[PDB]
């Protein structure tokens, strides 16, 4: 949650 | 492929909902990740161009599920497709439903 | 300075050209767009070249990034897969691809 959205923003 | 790790995918494809072997460099792996991700679900990835191991779990997914591409996904233990089929799924609403087979 | 130059012999010799990979999905939809509109587009696999990571490099300075697949229509560059794909949607592909068809001179009448 806070996890996906730290990787996420990080590819996107 | 006589020693390829379907094992191991096996082992990872129950312990995880949700599994999408990929690699960083391919925009249809993005796009596949971005669909989980924007459901608000929990996802795995296996990024196969970051793992020295990557090649021999691709021997794997081609034993068994007869592509050497990307991405393969698995939900619940069962392959769904690559980014073509998972989307298509999804167009007919048919993906939500079996990623909630998984809690139940 | 001779990847530069033979992009731009290729983007000036065919109307559309595709720098692509053969394993790539969003260049095969790249093509397949071209193909549904009853295109000829010539195709240059990066990754059948020797030297395809100076193509790329030589394509990042010439165009912003440095993925495929990077496509062109009458020398210009138009953009990657996505932008490509919008640029029809628009109605705004078939008529660069129709002016570069009814421009290119065949080159062996004109020597
Ligand atoms: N229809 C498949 C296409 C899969 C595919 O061709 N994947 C490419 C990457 S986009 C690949 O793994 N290529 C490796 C190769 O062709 O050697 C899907 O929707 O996933
Ligand atoms: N938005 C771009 C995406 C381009 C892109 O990310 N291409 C990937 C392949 S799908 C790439 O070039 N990755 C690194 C490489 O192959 O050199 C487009 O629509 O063309
Ligand atoms: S490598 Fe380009 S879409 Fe997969």
């Amino acid at each position: 949650l806070g996890t996906e959205n730290l990787y996420f923003q990080s590819m996107e | 492929l006589a020693t390829a790790p379907v094992n191991q995918i096996q082992e990872t494809i129950s312990d995880n909902c949700v599994v999408i072997f990929s690699k960083t460099s391919c925009s249809y792996c993005t796009m596949a990740k971005k669909l989980f991700h924007d459901m608000n679900v929990n996802y795995k990835v296996v990024e196969l161009d970051l793992l020295e191991y990557g090649n021999q779990f691709q021997d794997a997914l081609y034993k068994m599920t007869g592509e050497r591409t990307v991405p393969r996904i698995f939900v619940n233990g069962t392959f769904i497709g690559g980014a073509t089929d998972t989307h298509r799924l999804h167009k007919e609403g048919k993906l939500l439903p079996l990623v909630h087979q998984c809690y139940l």
